[PDB]
């Protein structure tokens, strides 16, 4: 079973897909080789809960039923800023303008 | 005509199932090549049906006239019946370009009168007014047959 | 209830009409066998003030409402002249009717025979 | 996996894997003429529309040569304009 995953941190997305069965962990490692920081300097999560290392993806709540790639889940990432882990922060994509007259 | 049902006495008994969001026309392709509406299928419905082998049937939006796909190609062609079984037409939605499919989602919004106060590049009005149809994709289909050949 | 000898010739005629197959070995009488419903197509019921197909024909020899050949031939010539009016001329199914039309008179020559 | 960055006339960045992205023939072109290596810039491309893009070349990989009940691309009618734009100028 494939989870299609938006990770998210400030004005960064990764658009990623995992496996059920595969862990946190793992995905922290996917997000090593991208954004060049270890596994044990990220913080991982699903709204606001904080996710477990050892948990599988499964176990957190992603589902193929939630985690669609027309429809990813988001994946909350932080990281340790100032010798301290941040304040989750994913700052909000823009806002649709007003619908056209004829389209309303 | 090159895309047109074969004249066969072969019955064969198919389950159109439509496997897609939309309501689904069936299309039969006459004799002579001329498009024929058969009833319109519910979504997430099925229907065991009386055709003959080397007949040929198209598949499209009942509201729209978008094309969809049947056992993961445009055209069907009733074939075999192994061991008495009915031959199964799965009807599906095909991955759209993100182009058709905002295409559909706009021209479901704004009535064609309208197309013009949108503002866009003018060509994407072209290809708004240029809604999908049996002939306009027949034609294509025609040539890209003749090419094969 | 008709004699018994009148009820198998108009079966006997009725048959070769039904089973006659052309060059091709397509049998005529196929579309021919039972009307389009009054639900998929309303036109042909607002033009054809008398529709009759084979399957109808039948069960009027069956319930002896044909006392006569004339009888039975009155509702094969409507069949052919309502499917000769509905239809374009020049369609296949046009064209039909006008061999079966044929095939039933020859018929109905041989077994008066 | 080679990774490529898009990022949105507002300075939203998405990570999306290199192959997804070379969907559009707009977005090869730009891959391979225009800061990074393998980041493309978009000046009129809002991150509203971009992301929705970005699920796009998901949902195409995914469901192109797959014997599944393909799902309906959803796309709300305030963001239908500003994607037909985006996927006119992408190619997709
Ligand atoms: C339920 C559902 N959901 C999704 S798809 C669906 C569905 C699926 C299947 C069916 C039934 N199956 C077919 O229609 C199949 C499909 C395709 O393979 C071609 N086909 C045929 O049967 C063709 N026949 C042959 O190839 C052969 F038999 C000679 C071998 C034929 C069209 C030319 C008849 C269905 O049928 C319902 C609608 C189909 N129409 C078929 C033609 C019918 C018909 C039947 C009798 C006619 C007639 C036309 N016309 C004309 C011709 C066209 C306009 C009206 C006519 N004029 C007459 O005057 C007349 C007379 Br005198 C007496 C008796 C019948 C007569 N008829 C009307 C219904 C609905």
């Amino acid at each position: 079973m494939d989870v299609f995953l938006m990770i998210r941190r400030h004005k960064t997305t990764i658009f990623t897909d995992a496996k059920e069965s595969s862990t946190v962990f793992e995905l922290k490692r996917i997000v090593e080789g991208i954004l060049k920081r270890p596994p044990d300097e990220q913080r991982l999560y699903k709204d606001d809960q904080l996710l477990d290392d050892g948990k599988t993806l499964g176990e957190c709540g992603f589902t193929s039923q939630t985690a669609r790639p027309q429809a990813p889940a988001t994946v909350g990432l932080a990281f340790r800023a100032d010798d301290t882990f941040e304040a989750l922060c994913i700052e909000p994509f823009s806002s649709p303008p007003e619908l056209p007259d004829v389209m309303k | 005509p090159v895309l047109r049902s074969v004249n066969s006495r072969e019955p064969s008994q198919v389950i159109f199932c439509n496997r897609s969001p939309r309501v689904v026309l069936p299309v039969w392709l006459n004799f002579d090549g001329e498009p024929q509406p058969y009833p319109t299928l519910p979504p997430g419905t099925g229907r065991r049906i009386h055709s003959y082998r080397g007949h040929l049937w198209l598949f499209r939006d009942a509201g729209t006239h978008d094309g969809l796909l049947v056992n993961q190609t445009e055209l069907f062609v009733p074939s075999l019946n192994v061991d008495g079984q009915p031959i199964f037409a799965n009807i599906t939605l095909p991955v759209y370009t993100l182009k058709e499919r905002c295409l559909q989602v706009v021209r479901s919004l704004v009535k064609p009168e309208n197309y013009r106060r949108l503002d866009i590049v003018r060509s994407l009005y072209e290809d708004l007014e240029d809604h999908p149809n049996v002939q306009k994709d027949l034609e294509r289909l025609t040539q890209e047959r003749i090419a094969h050949q | 209830p008709n004699p018994p000898k009148l009820t198998k010739q108009m079966n006997a005629i009725i048959d070769t009409v039904i089973n006659y197959k052309d060059s091709s070995g397509r049998q005529l009488s196929e579309v021919f066998i039972q009307l389009p419903s009054r639900k998929e197509l309303p036109e042909y019921y607002e033009l054809i003030r008398k529709p009759v197909d084979f399957k109808k024909i039948k069960e009027r020899i069956r319930n002896h409402k044909y006392r006569s050949l004339g009888d039975l031939e009155k509702d094969v010539m409507l069949l052919c002249h309502n499917a000769q009016t509905f239809n374009l001329e020049g369609s296949q199914i046009y064209e039909d009717s006008i061999v079966l039309q044929s095939v039933f008179k020859s018929a109905r020559q041989k077994i008066a025979k | 996996m080679m990774y490529v960055k898009l990022i949105s006339s507002d300075g939203h960045e998405f990570i999306v894997k290199r192959e997804h992205a070379l969907t559009s023939g707009t977005i090869k072109a730009m891959l391979s003429g225009p800061n990074e290596t393998n980041e493309v810039n978009f000046r009129e491309i809002p991150s509203h529309v971009l992301s929705k893009v970005c699920m796009y070349f998901t949902y195409k990989v995914r469901y192109t040569n797959s014997s599944t009940e393909i799902p309906e691309f959803p796309i709300a009618p305030e963001i239908a304009l500003e994607l037909l734009m985006a996927a006119n100028f992408l190619d997709c």
